[PDB]
């Protein structure tokens, strides 16, 4: 009985798998997005400092 | 920012032995991803103009640079990855529901 | 009085200024740093997530 009861709660917990995938999705998305934001911020800063330097 | 908090040994409890490694890799990814999120702030510090307005003697270079920057819109990419995992989750829900009913 | 002299009669130091500015450029970059920057945007890789 209890072993089946154990199997009940276990499968009940199965939903963790999906949300973790979701977590990586939203994470990696903002990563590439913010990485793009700092790529563009760095590159324009580079040209800006280059001219003011020379 | 919508992040679902998670246990982790509970995660380990629900991995079939055929595909542990990838899952573990997945796990690994998560952690480094989290670090990569804490490795940089949300928004870059916007470049001011007055400091360059009064120091860059080049004609219009600072001006048109700042303008094309304001005229720049970074491509904020869309997932196209969440819907499929949602559907897979739905199917898995159906399967575990019938399983638990029969049990 | 240098409005008439773009360098005010230096008559030399170009042979070194060339190298100085060349090195300054080649360490700052190699593109046309006088123009607005262009940007390519890559996108991440992915994989099968469901049970195979």
């Amino acid at each position: 009985i209890d072993t089946e009861k154990s199997q009940q709660a276990l499968v009940q917990k199965r939903h963790y798998l999906f949300d973790v995938q979701r977590n990586n999705i939203a994470m990696a998305l903002e990563v590439t997005y913010r990485e793009r934001l700092y790529r563009v911020y760095k590159e324009v800063k580079n040209r800006l400092d280059y001219h003011i330097s020379v | 920012l919508a992040l679902k908090t998670i246990d982790w040994v509970a995660f380990a409890e629900i991995i079939p032995q055929n595909q542990k490694a990838i899952a573990s890799s997945l796990k690994s990814w998560n952690e480094t991803l989290t670090s990569r999120l804490a490795a940089l702030p949300e928004n870059p510090p916007a470049i001011d103009w007055a400091y360059y307005k009064a120091n860059v003697a080049k004609a219009g270079l600072v001006d048109d640079f700042e303008k094309k920057f304001n005229a720049l819109k970074v491509p904020v990419p869309e997932d196209k990855y969440t819907a499929q995992v949602d559907a897979e989750e739905k199917e898995d829900v159906k399967s575990c529901a019938e399983w638990v009913s029969l049990s | 009085q240098t409005s008439g002299g773009p360098v005010d009669a230096s008559s030399e130091y170009q042979q070194e200024l060339e190298r100085e500015l060349f090195k300054l450029k080649q360490m700052f970059g190699n593109a046309d740093m006088n123009t607005f920057p262009t940007f390519k945007f890559e996108d991440p890789k992915f994989e099968v997530i469901e049970k195979p």
